């Protein structure tokens, strides 16, 4: 991923509600790098937004709409026939899918947002930009200590003592080593602190001494050869890492650093996978209850939601159903009998057509929970589908793949660029106030829709829904074109009785499995167990990070984050790891005392014992070195199913950064393991030193 | 280290952009380029007293209406330009430049600036202008406009000979502080 030149160059913008009602010239840019986009203001004040922390990027219509009359006269946007459209930019950044901020940008020229929008979204969505070495990150931190400067043109010393928060004295006696100035209110001439200056910085604040051990085993090439071929397996090294044919330890150190070293087969990132098999031998990325960006009974709904998980390449989406009442007659989407806030169903399909196939190409299923017992409104939903998402709106099935019994699914191929319809197309009504208290705890309100009318069931093909009766009678009637959705209890009761059927009805049939009515908090249910059982939708709460969601966004990074995996060819057809945990740094941005935790989700046959790290020696956290035993797990069945887990904690349980990666595609070896946020955006500080050890 | 933020407007093609550049650079612009907005700084010693002098350039251009006060935020003092060889940009100085400044800052200070001074005297841009029906604006004509917008100060230069220049700016410096 290149950065273009204009973007460097800079353009001008007028960046608006960055305050209120202030509306602040600024020239926008993006670092020679792609690390960040910032902007200056005249007053030469800078903003820096991480390339990593960008969501999506929008331009004209897309773009965010000032709301006060000062900025709408500002940008003469109450004017007939103005070009307001060809000037707005909006970038989207946060650390999850609701806790967002939205930078809006105005133009002075005509049409240069939508190159902006698209070029910058293009370096945010390359895989290779959260999977850069642990030496790209440590270059970002480099990059903003130097383009960070004051009025004088210097580093104020005041900015190291915010880059590396945790601990002063050691920071101070850095700078010191360095021959640097340390104190509160001293700046740094940056032509003073170049690479290697930055890097000797660095060692003297974070010492490395694990690595020397390495070397107990100077380094000649040979040994470096030696080194490469004996841990790193299944000169122009030597010249581009040491800082001055031997290796040091520090020359050792930025090599395991650097990108010729990562802890990821990379090409596993990119979309790989065979696209061409029927939709059913996939899994599929799916959210649950998507309009809610909190709590189940309390808090609000939001069409952006859909936005956001569409963006991150979810490929299954929810949408409640309800009546909207006159004048408007106007559907809505909410959780019904809640107190969750309304969304207007037109807006949902508004945000799902914009972001549906901004980052993945392949198919999006939306799964319609319907409770509109009105002819008209449902006429209006089917419009809304149609007219709004146009050509994109699979209508009618493929003429090779007819809906009869025996005719497999089509593929992620063939329905490119597609969007399903999930609705019925049995017991239907509308739900009571006691009907939903005895199923409240269970399927909830998804526990009983109304009848579908003409409009919506000619928009419904290849994802028909109906109740599940039993595996023989879904097995008797031979359509692949039916799906049955389970709550995660009905699923999980179902594999405690019939586990030999479930999993041959997945090789046929689509299974949806989506949280327990008792779930009110939004928590999770964990989706191995389901996975494993071929359940290709397993909908987990997209607004919740918590270790299902953690496991989920991880696992469906890979094959170009395009929402969809194929399943191990034993799931469609009709090795022993060792890791040791050696040290960590700058794990936090305060002193507190840390542990990791390893563990590997896979098959049932799978090994199951968790592993915990014993506390770091002191609340040092800038490199702390443990004394850990290799963690083993014995006779892992298939790779390609499993994954590995390592999670680092300060004590008292605080989520520092964690991996969660498929056993398939980590390479062994000494590795830098750059740790990331529960929603997998890369951090910046945190990192762990491991070794990897992969046996038969 | 006192800063000060001065804000230059004026009809487009006046020679603001000129004005800022030859100041700071000692170097004349060698292509004519239209600003949307831009800044520049220079450290200044004023009566034994470093100062930290912040250019605000501004658009000529009157598609810029909108736009161009979004700078004016926080401004110490003005200098609203017209070119001595351009009568229309004087009678701008009254109909659009002072009524635009004044409303957005009511009390900041306001010095009026007679460019291209070089130019005045000058027998091809006489001709030019005799030929359009037109003449150069005189000293007095300048000095009674700053009267009648109530500027602190009148004061003419150009940028190309620098004649002047100098002490535009430490005279915008003096009507702050
Ligand atoms: N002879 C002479 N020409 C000058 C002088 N100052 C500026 N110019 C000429 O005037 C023209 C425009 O000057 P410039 O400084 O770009 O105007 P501006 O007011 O900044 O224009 P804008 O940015 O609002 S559209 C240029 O061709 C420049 O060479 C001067 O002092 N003497
Ligand atoms: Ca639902
Ligand atoms: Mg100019």
């Amino acid at each position: 991923p290149k950065v273009k030149a204009y973007l460097s160059q800079g353009e001008r913008f007028i960046k608006w509600d960055d305050e209120t009602t202030v509306a602040s010239p600024v020239i926008l840019r993006v670092d020679p790098k792609g690390y960040y986009l910032y902007w200056t203001y005249q007053s030469k004040e800078m903003e820096f937004l991480d390339i990593t922390s960008i969501r999506d990027t929008r331009f004209g219509k897309f773009a965010k709409m000032p709301k006060s009359q000062k900025l709408r006269d500002v940008f003469n946007m109450d004017f007939p026939d103005n070009s307001f459209l060809l000037k707005t930019l909006t970038v989207v950044s946060g650390p999850d899918m609701v806790d967002l901020t939205f930078h809006n940008f105005v133009s002075y020229k005509e049409n240069v947002g939508k190159a902006w929008a698209e070029d910058v979204l293009a370096l945010v969505k390359h895989p290779l930009t959260a999977n850069a070495s642990r030496s790209t990150f440590l270059d970002k931190i480099l990059v903003k200590l130097k383009m960070q400067l004051n009025s004088e043109g210097k580093i104020p010393v005041k900015n190291f003592f915010q880059m590396f928060p945790a601990d002063r004295k050691r920071v101070e006696a850095a700078l010191s080593a360095c021959h640097l100035p340390k104190g509160k209110n001293d700046a740094i001439n940056p032509e003073d602190f170049p690479e290697p200056v930055y890097k000797s910085f660095l060692m003297s604040l974070c010492p490395r001494p694990e690595i020397d051990e390495i070397f107990t085993s100077y380094m000649t090439k040979e040994h470096l050869t030696k080194f490469i071929n004996q841990k790193q397996r299944d000169q122009g090294l030597i010249d581009k890492y040491e800082p001055s044919g031997q290796l040091s330890p520090e020359g050792m150190v930025w090599f395991l650093c650097g990108p010729e070293n990562s802890v990821l087969a990379q090409d596993k990132l990119l979309l790989h996978h065979d696209m061409t098999q029927p939709l059913n031998h996939y899994f599929i990325n799916s959210s649950h209850n998507t309009y809610l960006t909190a709590g189940q009974f309390s808090g609000l709904s939001s069409a952006e939601m859909y936005r956001q998980v569409l963006l991150s390449g979810c490929r299954c989406v929810e949408l409640d159903c309800w009546k909207g009442k006159p004048p408007d007659e106007e559907p809505i989407i909410t959780h019904g009998f809640t107190m969750t806030t309304d969304i207007f169903f037109k807006e949902a399909i508004e945000a799902i057509a914009e972001s549906a196939f901004k980052t993945s190409p392949y198919p999006i299923i939306l799964s319609f929970e319907n409770h509109v017992d009105s002819p008209r409104q449902q006429a209006k939903m089917a419009e809304y589908c149609r007219t709004i998402f146009g050509d994109m709106l699979l209508t009618e099935p493929l003429e090779k793949f007819p809906l009869k019994p025996g005719v497999p699914l089509p593929s992620p191929e063939d329905l490119r660029g597609k969007i399903l319809i999930k609705n019925k197309k049995e017991e239907s009504g509308n739900l009571d106030e006691e009907e939903i208290k005895k199923m409240q705890s269970d399927e909830g309100t998804a526990g009983l829709e109304v009848t579908a009318y003409e409009e919506m069931s000619s928009l419904v093909n290849y994802i028909q829904p109906t109740k599940f009766v039993s595996f023989e009678f879904s097995a008797q009637k031979n359509r692949s074109y039916v799906i049955s959705s389970f709550t995660e209890l009905k699923a999980y009761d179902l594999l405690s009785k019939a586990s030999v059927q479930f999993v041959d009805y997945n090789k046929r049939q689509m299974s949806r499995i989506y949280p327990k009515g008792t779930r009110m908090d939004s928590s999770n249910y964990m989706p191995q167990m389901f996975w494993n059982a071929g359940c290709q939708m397993v909908a987990l709460n997209f607004q919740t990070m918590d270790l299902p969601m953690q496991q989920n966004m991880a696992v469906f990074e890979f094959n170009g984050q395009s929402g969809y995996l194929l399943k191990h060819e034993f799931m469609r057809r009709p090795t022993t790891l060792s890791i040791t945990v050696i040290s960590g740094q700058f794990l936090s941005e305060r002193s507190v005392r840390t542990y990791v935790e390893v563990e590997l989700f896979g098959l049932p046959g799978d090994p199951k014992r968790r592993y915990r790290t014993k506390l770091s020696p002191s609340t040092n956290s800038i490199n702390p070195v443990w004394k850990e035993e290799p963690f083993v797990f014995e006779k892992i069945l298939m790779p390609e199913l499993a994954s590995l887990r390592v999670a680092v904690m300060e004590e008292g349980n605080k989520f520092l950064g964690h991996r969660i990666i498929p056993i398939n595609a980590l390479n062994s070896g000494y590795h830098h393991l750059c740790l990331h946020s529960e929603s997998n955006m890369p951090l910046t500080m945190p990192a762990l030193f491991i070794f990897l050890e992969m046996k038969d | 280290m006192q800063a000060i933020k001065c804000v230059v407007v004026g009809d487009g093609a006046v020679g603001k952009t000129c004005l800022l550049i030859s100041y700071t650079t000692n170097a004349f612009p060698g292509e004519y380029i239209p600003t949307v907005f831009d800044n520049y700084s220079a450290n200044v010693m004023v009566d034994g007293k470093p100062v930290n002098l912040g250019l605000w350039d501004t658009a000529g251009q009157e598609d810029y209406d909108r736009l161009r006060p979004l700078s004016y935020p926080q401004t110490d003092v003005f200098l609203i330009c017209f070119s001595l060889v351009s009568p229309a940009s004087f009678e701008n100085v009254r109909a659009k430049w002072y009524p635009e400044v004044r409303h957005h800052c009511p009390n900041t200070p306001i010095i009026l600036v007679g460019t291209k001074l070089d130019l005045r005297d000058d027998k091809d841009t006489i001709e030019k202008l005799k030929e359009k029906k037109l003449t150069p604006i005189t000293y007095p004509q300048g000095l009674a406009m700053a009267k009648e917008i109530g500027a602190v100060k009148y004061l003419e230069c150009s940028a190309l000979t620098q004649r002047g220049l100098k002490t535009v700016f430490d005279e915008a410096i003096r009507a702050v502080l």
